[PDB]
């Protein structure tokens, strides 16, 4: 109760917080994937640009 | 589409203005020339009026 003595739990935490830095890593972000439609756009269009100095 | 267009756009606009410039500088000749006969007329009536 008014337990004691301590040298038990606390080095059974941080071996947790190898875990929970493995899961929560590999998550996807929503915002990420709008950001890539972004450069797509400027590159072709520099592209068309370099087309467009193939002209001019 | 629009840049494979944009290949032959350049190819017809090129090849007519580079004989435009054939034919610009052919009129300057004959203009020059059609006026040498016409003056080498005009200075010898002068003298078919001058002494009438």
């Amino acid at each position: 109760d008014t337990s004691t003595w301590f040298i038990t739990i606390t080095s059974m935490i941080m071996t947790l917080f190898i875990l929970f830095q493995l899961k929560i890593s590999n998550y996807s972000y929503p915002a990420s994937p709008e950001s890539i439609e972004l450069k797509t756009q400027k590159h072709s269009t520099p592209w068309e640009m370099k087309w467009t100095k193939i002209y001019l | 589409i629009d840049l494979e267009k944009s290949q032959q756009a350049l190819v017809q606009k090129r090849h007519y203005l580079f004989d435009v410039q054939r034919n610009n500088i052919a009129m300057a000749l004959e203009v020059t020339y059609r006026e040498r006969l016409h003056r080498v007329y005009k200075e010898i009536k002068n003298r078919l009026d001058y002494h009438i």
